[PDB]
RNA sequence: UGAAAUGAGCGGAGUAUUUGAGCUGCGCACGGCGGCCGCACGCACUGGUUUCUUCUCCGUGAUGCUCCAUGUUGGCGAUGGAAAUGGGGUGCCCCCACCCGUCUUGAAACACGGACCAAGGAGUCAAACAGACGCGCAAGGGAGGAGAUAUGGUUGCCAGUACUUCUCUCGUACUGAAAGGGAGAUGCAAAAUGCAUCUGUGGUGUGCACACGUCAAAUCCGUUUGAUUUGCCCAACACC
RNA sequence: UGCAAGGCCGGAAAGAAAAGAAUUAGAGGCACCAAGUGGGCCUUCUUCGGUAAGCGGAGCAGGCGAUGCGGAAUGAACCGC
RNA sequence: UAAGCCCAAUUAGUGAUUGCCCAUUAUUCCUUUGGUAAGGGCGGAAACAAAUGGAGAAAGUGUAGCCCUUCCGAUGUAGAUGUGGCCUGGAGGUUAGGACGAAGCUUAUGGCGUGAGCCUAAGAUGGACCGGCCUCUAGUGCAGAUCUUGGUUGGCGUA
């Protein structure tokens, strides 16, 4: 009952049916998780400064929308 | 014969019927159909392929969402201009976290008695899609607004569980069974919570 | 009596009637002007060769004819037994039938996609009489994702939307000269589709300079392809 | 081959067939190959001279 | 209330008047002017209707659905005869007061009702001259009230 | 009456796609059973096998459905339905449902020849 | 109904969709759950992780009758109140009384932004509910 | 084989040049069959009425270089029953 | 067979027209040789000449949404046990053409099951769960058991249908082994439960429609169809 | 005032020149729910074990399986298609 | 004086550059079918009895497909899916037929459909039930299981 091992016959032609998908793009998916985490750490605190000066310049935005 | 490998593979499922049993959503369907082709408006032409949908894929709008988002509109808009009509092929559903409302006129499929009366009592209009259609005929400041589905059991539950990164829930009826080995360090590894990507 | 919105369909009807029959005649002034300035020009482009070539000679100099740059493609093997590298260059060559045709620039990168699947391909350097009668009778538009034979010059208008490609004659001269426009007038019509060589072939599985068919037969191609198309 | 489509498509085409109509006359062709060695027969000698 | 388009939508499929046979979808309402199974002409269905219909002689009798008492079934069809000798562009006219997209078909029911008359009669006239001849020994009468 | 003219009807086949090896069985009926056996000559399409039906058989929509006559045919029970083929009388030619009677089928006939309606299997003795 | 079920669509198909090679065969891979462990461990292990092991204590007799604890949050205390009670409703004035214990909860947990302000009668409270609606004009009383 | 046409040779023309001259002109396959059935003329040429028979058909092209011509008859193939035997070339229609 | 003949082909006009070939002008390219010579006659003047070579110029929407319906000359058919044309039957020619169902890498197999016919004969029912799709309602949904009375009536219809539920269940909250806790925004501040306010997407990138514009093309001049700026971005998705 | 990071505000944009200076019968992504498979066999080249084998084992790619048709008389898989 | 082998022609030193024959291939024409299909029309246009031009025109996934025009594809084991797809026994509706003949049964018996099938005709058959359409439901389709039961059968007028 000796049968065949192993073969990649067919393994390409498969993999190409529905192609070889490209990578996701670099603006995707590009968590921070793992890195160097003073770097983080500041990076994050850059980001809440960031938030709030958001916040503020759209509430500026409002008023001189109103004040027009 | 003609070299046309993967040929059907470049061909999507286009329905352009309805599974829906509904004469009225048959009714509006060929209303928003003559509309669609014979107008030059793109709103026809989006809520006619919206309500060929189906069920699961028309998900419901929440009140306090619609109150939010027109809200958000309303600022940056001159006080002259009339507030639009906010248009959900779907429902309306209403929103017991929000008790204050202003008044909107909203077109739906559906409203439910609390939201029919919310609307009304805040002031506000609850029209059906042939009042639309009679008053805004190319949708003419209209805010097309989609219902969450993110959020749906469903889809929480999509994708396998014990591979690194999956937060999907268990098909389980017993929350205690299945939560020892695969879901704990102690108990012979533990599922990673994070992969990149 | 009438109902007046067919009174208001008559009377635009009539102006669209004036209108578009100004159309065709303003279209067919200037198809005549282009065809008439393209003919010079071909005449006097051969005649200018000529003397050059008998300047060349007359005092043992050698006159280096300038390398073609356009080349016509012929498929002239089947669909089955295709590694996927010949399929894939075919595919993007557009030759996924036999004796399907196509006209492509004779650049590095066209001549190195050429080279590799040369068994299945029969190729040259078209004549301006080949490159007519490839238009003028096997020549088809891609209008709406659909193969529509070439019947007039409006549709060729329609189709380009350009101001240099209003004709059959401009469409000609384009894939002829290689113009700036080669790429969109020969990417918007469908590819040829000839009929098999009468007469017959020489031998499908060797190279023209072996004594059969899939090598670059350089000029006589025109020799195959008359007998195709 | 046809008339009415190949007019169509190139309204110069009634030009160009009396063109090639009168280059297949046969005293334009005679005489219009003995000027043309003349012609080129002198200007390759006054090239050589 | 409840609309043609939203009636038309119920009964397109089942209808006692749809008489799918073969393959064929005829229409057993007696206000459709074709017998063809579309909204234009199942004139049970439609707000306004009109329909032509044969009388006594060569007369053509007009059916008209004016929509003002189709709550009242008794008072919903009103009839109107044209004498014989009327003119089917006339009848056609008639209909078209009140359906002007049913007037082609109209004019072609008036035309086939002359003609129905007259073949009629000329039938009629023969099967008497041929029953003349015969013994027939047995004949019915209804007797009188 | 005389039926509508239309475009000569052409068949694209007119012998029967019948079931394989059912002339050597008596047990098989002649209508067609699609063969699913895995070395099935007529479903290998061998060249001298018979046929098996497709698409390209179908026949052409203009002149389809039509009989020799030139009409199509609506089966009729009673005298009350041949007025629904009055207007359309020359495209639909009435056939009397075979369970109708010989009392029945008189009072059909005598309407239909009023009517000029053609019937498919009227006596033939009338309208010649 | 059985003449929309796939049996009906396979009939003369001779094997229904379980294949030539394959065949249908009784039990081909054991019964129920059998082979968790071995042979059916990447199935148990990608899409119900954690099924093996032991956790926890043990509560031998649990009754629920004395864990029941139901909650709800600030911003859905409007559910509680009649529609006119809470139109009256104001904070300084006089305001509508809750009694969770009777619509059927224990503890109150105070998501979100209270709604109408209003006197709640709760078993048992959170400390951000209970200074939330303090803060709101309402308050909550302890019952049991 | 190909019923649909079939193949044709003359005597005296042995060559495609030959053959060409015989495009278009009629055929004719005489035979009889066991009863005499209606022909043309049947009414006004009594004497017609045989159990002689004849099927028609025109020369479409030639056959080959030596001669021979392909022959198309009208609607139905020739019998083949009819390999082998003798055939009418007419000289009609004529070009000359 | 002209039931819209779109024609270099029809129908009107006109004797012309331009376009080639000659042959030529000027400047310029081009070729010897170092500013002169050549130039087969390229390019511009759409240069000239007219010596021979071609015909050129106008014309008809659909008030027809769709389909069908219009020659000639014979033969045969003047109502019949008939003329056709199709269909059916049986023979015969010339070509094709291994026996089916299986298992198998491979069956026409010297692989296995196959004398005939009739009747029977194989993905079912229930339970749990999931996904698609239909329908109801919606921060709620729904029972079940059971009672009531039309019916406490009726052979039966009616084991149905109508009605009801401080309950029960599944949701609107989740975590922890437990003991136990228990999720809004913004502002101001930085209190080991900080205050204030509450018409509101926590932020950012990418994203329907819609709103102002802006271009390009085509227009029967009304527009419409593409792109695009900005705003708000819905659903989504990605980072916080 | 330098770096590093997260923003914001501008500017410019052959939207990619010229040098042989791409091409495309190029709608990209993204889910959900399932079935058959999971004995394979033939080549061209490359290759290992074996004296070899219609022998055993690999690589790349095609083909039979699953598929007829035209051609090598005949032949799974050769030639053409 | 190949009908063998190597080479080379295409009607042969004459005047140019396709001898001929065979595909489920190519090109083209006609028809079907299905599209990730592409478009038009769909506010009856005016008129118009018979005796003696006509009809139809449905805002539409799927039909005898609403009609017209256009383009492209069409083989396939295991397997998947669709089907105003076929067929069977009952149920709820509806609409018919029958002693002037119901089911059943018979067929050189035609017609229709690519097919599953459906319909008519005839019976020198039968003798009382039964068809269509819409929905529901299931013990719902046989060619073969050394299938079950019944009948028949060649061997065989044989051993
Ligand atoms: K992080
Ligand atoms: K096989
Ligand atoms: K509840
Ligand atoms: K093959
Ligand atoms: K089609
Ligand atoms: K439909
Ligand atoms: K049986
Ligand atoms: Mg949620
Ligand atoms: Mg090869
Ligand atoms: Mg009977
Ligand atoms: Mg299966
Ligand atoms: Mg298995
Ligand atoms: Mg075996
Ligand atoms: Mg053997
Ligand atoms: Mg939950
Ligand atoms: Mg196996
Ligand atoms: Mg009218
Ligand atoms: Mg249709
Ligand atoms: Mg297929
Ligand atoms: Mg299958
Ligand atoms: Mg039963
Ligand atoms: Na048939
Ligand atoms: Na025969
Ligand atoms: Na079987
Ligand atoms: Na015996």
């Amino acid at each position: 009952a000796k049968s065949k091992n192993h073969t990649n016959h067919n393994q390409s032609s498969k993999n190409h049916r529905n192609g070889i998908k490209g990578p996701v793009p670099l603006h995707l998916h590009n968590s921070k998780r793992g890195s160097w985490l003073p770097a983080l750490v500041n990076a994050r605190r850059v980001r809440k400064h960031n938030q709030k000066a958001a916040l503020k310049k759209r509430r500026e935005r409002i008023a001189a929308f109103a004040a027009k | 014969g003609v070299d046309l490998t993967g040929i059907s593979k470049k061909s999507r499922v286009i329905r352009h019927h309805t599974y829906s049993t509904n004469p009225y959503i048959k009714l509006l369907i060929k209303l928003y159909k003559f509309l669609a082709k014979r107008t030059s408006s793109g709103f026809n032409k989006v809520v006619y392929q919206r309500l060929i949908k189906s069920r699961s894929n028309r998900a419901p709008i929440s009140l306090s969402r619609i109150a939010v988002v027109m809200k958000r509109k309303a600022v940056f808009t001159a006080k002259s201009k009339a507030a639009p009509i906010a248009v959900v092929v779907g429902d309306v559903l209403d929103d017991v976290r929000m008790a204050r409302i202003p008044a909107m006129r909203v077109c739906a499929l559906r409203f439910s008695k609390s939201a029919r009366q919310s609307i009304v009592a805040a002031g506000g209009e609850c029209l059906t899609f042939d009042q639309l259609a009679m008053i805004a005929p190319t949708g003419k400041n209209t805010y097309l607004l989609r219902g969450r589905k993110s959020g749906r059991e469903s889809v929480r539950h999509f994708g396998a569980s014990g591979v690194p990164g999956s937060h999907s829930k268990p098909y389980a009826t017993n929350r205690g069974k299945e939560t020892k080995r695969g879901r704990r360090t102690g108990r012979s590894y533990k599922r990673k919570a994070f992969r990149h990507v | 009596k009438r109902a007046a919105f067919k009174q208001q369909q008559t009377e635009s009807f009539k102006k669209a009637v004036v209108a578009r029959k100004a159309a065709k005649a303003a279209l067919k002034k200037t198809a005549y002007l282009r065809a008439r300035k393209y003919s010079r020009e071909y005449r006097g482009a051969e005649k200018k060769l000529v003397t050059l070539r008998r300047q060349a000679a007359s005092h043992g100099n050698y006159y280096l004819e300038a390398k073609p740059k356009v080349a016509v493609v012929t498929r002239i093997r089947g669909i089955a037994k295709v590694n996927p590298k010949q399929r894939k260059i075919l595919q993007l060559l557009r030759l996924r039938q036999i004796f399907n045709t196509v006209f492509v620039k004779m650049n590095k990168p066209m001549e190195n996609m050429l080279r590799a699947v040369e068994p299945y391909i029969a190729y040259g350097y078209p004549s301006l009489a080949t490159v007519r009668a490839m238009v003028y009778k096997r020549g088809y538009l891609k209008i709406n994702g659909q193969r529509v034979k070439i019947t007039d010059n409006q549709m060729i208008k329609d189709k380009y939307n350009n101001v240099d490609i209003v004709c059959a004659e401009d469409m000609v001269n384009q894939i002829y000269t290689c113009g700036k426009h080669f790429r969109t007038v020969t990417h918007g019509m469908w590819p040829f589709k000839l009929a098999p060589p009468a007469g017959g072939m020489r031998q499908k599985r060797r190279h023209f300079v072996e004594g059969g068919d899939y090598g670059n037969r350089d000029t006589l191609i025109n020799r195959f392809l008359a007998r195709m198309i | 081959k046809n008339r009415r489509l190949r007019l169509r498509l190139n309204p110069y085409v009634k030009r160009e067939t009396a063109a090639a109509k009168g280059m297949r006359n046969v005293a334009n062709r005679d005489a219009r190959r003995k000027a043309k060695l003349a012609r080129v027969t002198k200007a390759k000698k006054a090239a050589t001279k | 209330s409840h609309s043609v388009d939203l009636q038309w939508v119920l009964v397109r499929q089942n209808s006692r008047f749809l008489q799918k046979r073969g393959g064929i979808r005829m229409s057993n309402d007696p206000f459709n002017n074709n017998g063809n199974w579309t909204k234009r002409h199942c004139g049970f269905l439609n707000e306004k209707a009109a329909v032509v219909k044969p009388a006594k002689g060569g007369a053509i009798c007009v059916t008209v659905k004016d929509g003002s008492s189709n709550n009242k079934p008794r008072q919903t069809y009103k009839k109107t005869v044209h004498a014989a000798g009327v003119r089917a562009s006339d009848v056609s006219r008639a209909v078209a007061a009140v359906r002007p997209d049913l007037a082609d078909v109209s004019f072609r029911r008036a035309r086939r009702m002359a003609c129905i008359a007259s073949r009629t009669a000329k039938v009629a006239a023969a099967r008497k001259a041929r029953s003349e001849k015969i013994k027939f020994s047995r004949k019915s009468a209804r007797a009188k009230r | 009456v005389k039926p509508t003219v239309s475009k000569a009807i052409v068949k694209k086949r007119t012998k029967r796609f019948t079931r394989h090896r059912y002339e050597l069985f008596p047990q098989l009926s002649s209508s067609w059973r699609k063969p699913r056996g895995e070395d099935s000559p007529v479903r290998r399409r061998y060249k001298g096998q018979k046929a098996m039906p497709n698409k390209g058989y179908g026949s052409d929509r203009a002149t389809k459905y039509i009989t020799p006559s030139g009409f199509r045919n609506f089966p009729i029970n009673n005298v009350e339905d041949l007025y629904m083929l009055v207007m359309q009388n020359r495209k639909y030619a009435g056939v009397i449902s075979h369970t109708v009677g010989a009392r029945k089928r008189k009072a059909i006939v005598r309407k239909a020849m009023e009517l000029d309606v053609r019937l498919a299997n009227g006596n033939a003795k009338l309208r010649k | 109904p059985t003449r929309f079920k796939k049996c009906r669509h396979q009939r003369g198909s001779t094997f229904c969709g379980y294949g030539r090679v394959g065949k249908h065969r009784k039990h081909e891979s054991g019964r129920g759950n059998a082979g968790g462990m071995h042979h059916h461990r990447i199935n148990f292990d990608k899409y119900h992780p954690g099924y093996f092991g032991k956790l926890g204590m043990d509560h031998y007799h649990r009754k629920k009758n004395p864990m029941w604890k139901p909650t709800i949050n600030l911003n859905n205390l409007s559910r509680l109140i009649a529609a006119e009670e809470a139109a009256k409703a104001a904070k300084g004035g006089t305001l509508p009384v809750v009694d969770l214990q009777s619509s059927g909860y224990a503890k109150l947990l105070g998501n979100g932004h209270i709604q109408v302000p209003c006197i709640v009668k709760a078993r048992y409270v959170s400390k951000l509910a209970d200074k939330k609606i303090r803060k709101a004009g309402g308050a909550v009383v302890l019952q049991a | 084989q190909t019923k649909q046409t079939a193949l044709v040779r003359v005597e005296n023309v042995n060559t495609r040049e030959d053959a060409t001259w015989y495009v278009g002109k009629r055929v004719c396959y005489v035979y009889h069959g066991k009863k005499v059935k209606r022909c043309v003329r049947w009414s006004k040429a009594p004497a017609r009425r045989s159990t002689t028979r004849a099927l028609w058909g025109r020369v479409t092209r030639p056959h080959g270089n030596a001669g021979m011509m392909r022959v198309k008859f009208n609607g139905a193939s020739v019998p083949a029953s009819a390999i082998g035997r003798r055939i009418r070339v007419y000289l009609y229609p004529s070009q000359i």
